[PDB]
């Protein structure tokens, strides 16, 4: 049985969304010239359906950020006074020095990832929501959570002190009540230097958004790099063919030109969408932890951070979202025998809510998840049955605390 | 003269011997917002990186828009134009374009002796 | 668009092949015909690579939609926001044309009115908590109750569980305990 426990925060790092990436085929394939465009119009249409997939693209880009953050229906503002019941929520609440609205440990994430091709008819097109509106939201999410709990999830917010939220969730994970009150010190320090943890290793992690940037920076890189090749012709530049060839010549060697960089952008355009799939994925992801994780408790084991689950907090990172699990895991032990029943006048004493453990010389029945003995009575157990069905049964008596009364 | 993308952008005067750049003109997509062909006519071109002192107007980090007004106010996007703006053809009737609103905001009276 | 793609050259002379076989002699014809195959397959290409890339979406939603029924319908699900917004009670399945349509019934709180609370009541220096709700005052008297509903009961032993003694308690108000079986005693 564990007999006392330690607060834990982790962190973990979610891809959202990434660019929006346009690019035109005319200009790209052919440019300025006239006799490449004319070719080029033989071909049907192969500009019709790189336009659809990279506009659909960009439009689920859009997407994915708007189901993920905008989660709330009113935005919410913390008050000004800062009695949490001990806790410090300095380091997550907006600071309105900056220029921006963003935070300690937002800021600090920002920093951290670090983000010519226009002239070829490759744009990149802005964010339908700026990074201002994101920290709105986070910042009103965190507001929520703190003055509200979980309720205001459901319907209209409503008002409730830290303290007893935090007993209400202890009693979610198995603890009772008490535990928080007699030890609210403990936690809260315990809370507080975990925090004070987290801000000090983040400042001196983000792989997985880095990725992301580099994989887009990489392919269009490629893509620009493959225009300098001949693909059989004389010459890579279709104007250096133009001033140097008649017509009945120039334009077989321009077919050869005009296949390549249209086979260069059909595997362009497929790589695109095979990794916005992934992304779409990663988001939904995303937004169900955030849904599930913030706005209330989870019983789901692993889901939201190894450990008994408490509360989390969302923060907001370029291309991405960071959650802090807020976690409740046991401490130092100790062992105890134990019995499934009591034996006490032929009558078996099952537990109404506990284990029974001994430290050889007395009985006590207590909690599974803490250490608190208590002394046998009427109402911590109920009877049903004989004494000789039961496997491994111990002898002992139960206090029944009317006998006293009547005397 | 060349550069990462390896094209000719610098080059030496046969003549007088200087040293000159090279740039490609001005381009960029363009968009149009229509309030639909049930209600008006009516349109915004909005180019998509053109500088508003190249070829009502209203410079957006998004891009130029035209033909649209702005405002003060700010109301639910209906629009996805960019950049926290979104357009709408309720103002008789004209274009406008603003910045979005997330929501209605409030405060919850929040004591360490209260509840609800 | 993959229909509308036969009607293109593709750099030969004509864009049907009966044209093609009666003009030219085979010999010249294999070419111009080569030229038709290389378009069609790469055409007939693009389209199955997008219909392959759009079946894994298609796939899924669809688990998506089978993990819902499985969990809303048959059973009461605790995972907040999945099945519909607010407290989830029961659902209903609903057929579609390519689809599925859900209706769940959720139970959802309001007119809410505001209160004085303390963590816990001590009457004889010992610690009284609530066992399953919360202590709330209208303004003279302090009753008990559950966390989502106001019904308001009188404050006794059968409430309430002792622990300890109200010092460590950070917030503590006085008030007395019914103690019913004594009143029954006499
Ligand atoms: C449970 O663990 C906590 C540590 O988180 C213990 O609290 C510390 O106790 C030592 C010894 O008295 C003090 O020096 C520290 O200041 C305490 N706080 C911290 C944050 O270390 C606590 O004593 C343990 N429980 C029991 C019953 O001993
Ligand atoms: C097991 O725990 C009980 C706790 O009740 C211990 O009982 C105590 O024993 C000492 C020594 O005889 C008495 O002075 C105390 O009054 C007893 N009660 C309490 C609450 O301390 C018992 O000693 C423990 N077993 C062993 C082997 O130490
Ligand atoms: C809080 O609720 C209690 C419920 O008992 C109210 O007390 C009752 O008030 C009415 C009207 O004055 C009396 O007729 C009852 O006899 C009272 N019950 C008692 C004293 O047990 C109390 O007035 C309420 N507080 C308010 C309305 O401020
Ligand atoms: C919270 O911690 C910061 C430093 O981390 C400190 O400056 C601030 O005073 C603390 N707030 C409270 C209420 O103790
Ligand atoms: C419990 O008993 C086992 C078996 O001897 C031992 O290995 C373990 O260390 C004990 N627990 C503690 C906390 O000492
Ligand atoms: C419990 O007591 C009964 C009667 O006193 C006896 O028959 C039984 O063997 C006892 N069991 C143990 C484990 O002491
Ligand atoms: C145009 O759209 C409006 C919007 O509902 C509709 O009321 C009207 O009937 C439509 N007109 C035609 C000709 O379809
Ligand atoms: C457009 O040009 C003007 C004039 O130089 C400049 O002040 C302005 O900043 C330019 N627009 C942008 C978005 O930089
Ligand atoms: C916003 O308000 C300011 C202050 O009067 C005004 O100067 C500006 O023109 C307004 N913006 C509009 C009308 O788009
Ligand atoms: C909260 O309750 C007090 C009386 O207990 C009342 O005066 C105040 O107006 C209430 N605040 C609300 C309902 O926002
Ligand atoms: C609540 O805060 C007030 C300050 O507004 C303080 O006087 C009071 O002691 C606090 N009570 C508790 C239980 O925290
Ligand atoms: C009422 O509560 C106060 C708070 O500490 C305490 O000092 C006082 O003794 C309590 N009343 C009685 C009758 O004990």
């Amino acid at each position: 049985i564990p007999t006392n426990f330690t607060i834990s925060v982790t962190t973990e790092i979610l891809p959202v969304s990434m660019t929006k990436t346009s690019v035109d085929c005319t200009m790209y394939i052919c440019g300025d010239s006239t006799e490449c465009s004319n070719l080029l119009l033989q071909y049907g249409s192969f500009c019709t359906q790189l336009n659809r997939a990279l506009t659909g693209i960009a439009v689920e880009q859009d997407k994915n950020t708007q189901e993920v953050f905008a989660q709330v229906k009113q935005i919410y503002k913390t008050p000004p006074i800062k009695d949490f019941g001990g806790f410090n929520f300095s380091q997550i609440l907006p600071d309105p020095s900056k220029p921006s609205k963003r935070s300690f440990i937002e800021d600090l994430l920002f920093n951290k990832v670090t983000l010519a091709q226009k002239f070829n008819g490759l744009t990149v097109l802005p964010p339908l929501l700026t990074d201002e509106m994101i920290a709105q939201y986070t910042s009103a999410l965190l507001a929520g959570t703190i003055t509200s709990g979980w309720t205001f999830g459901a319907g209209a917010a409503l008002q409730i002190p830290f303290a007893m939220q935090m007993a209400y969730r202890f009693n979610g994970i198995g603890v009772t009540q008490n535990v928080l009150y007699e030890n609210q010190k403990l936690i809260a320090n315990q809370f507080n230097s975990a925090i004070g943890k987290i801000q000090d290793s983040l400042s001196s992690a983000l792989g997985k958004l880095q990725d992301v940037v580099n994989q887009n920076a990489q392919a269009l890189n490629t893509l620009v790099k493959q225009l300098s090749s001949n693909f059989g012709a004389i010459s890579s530049v279709l104007n250096d063919i133009l001033s140097r060839l008649d017509p009945p010549e120039a334009e077989v060697q321009i077919d050869r030109l005009i296949t390549g960089r249209l086979q260069s952008l059909q595997t362009y355009v497929t790589q695109q969408l095979i990794r916005a799939a992934e992304i779409r994925a990663s988001a939904n992801l995303a937004a169900t932890k955030m849904s599930e994780c913030v706005l209330g408790q989870s019983k789901r084991v692993d889901f939201c951070g190894k450990g008994y689950h408490l509360m989390s907090f969302p923060q907001s990172a370029p291309h991405g979202v960071v959650f802090l699990h807020v976690t409740y895991v046991p401490a130092q032990e100790k062992n105890f025998t134990t019995a499934p029943a009591i034996c006490h006048d032929g009558k078996a004493h099952f537990p109404r809510e506990g284990v029974f453990v001994s430290n050889g010389t007395h009985w006590f029945v207590t909690q599974r998840n803490f250490y608190e003995p208590q002394i046998i009575t009427t109402d911590n157990t109920f009877v049903s049955g004989n004494c000789d069905v039961v496997i491994g049964i111990v002898n002992n008596t139960v206090y029944d605390p009317l006998q006293p009364e009547l005397d | 003269g060349r550069d990462i993308a390896d094209t000719t952008d610098a080059v030496r005067d046969p003549q007088t011997l200087e040293i000159l750049d090279i740039t490609p003109c001005s381009f960029g997509g363009v968009s149009v917002i229509t309030p639909g062909t049930n209600t008006s006519n009516q349109v915004a071109v909005l180019y998509q990186g053109v500088n508003c002192t190249e070829v009502n107007v209203f410079q957006t980090r998004a891009g130029c828009l035209i033909g649209a007004e702005h405002v003060n106010n700010s109301y639910e996007c209906d629009i996805p134009i960019g950049a926290g703006i979104c357009a709408s053809y309720q103002t008789s009737q004209s274009i406008i374009a603003y910045t979005m609103s997330l929501g209605v905001e409030n405060s919850v009276a929040y004591s360490n002796n209260s509840i609800a």
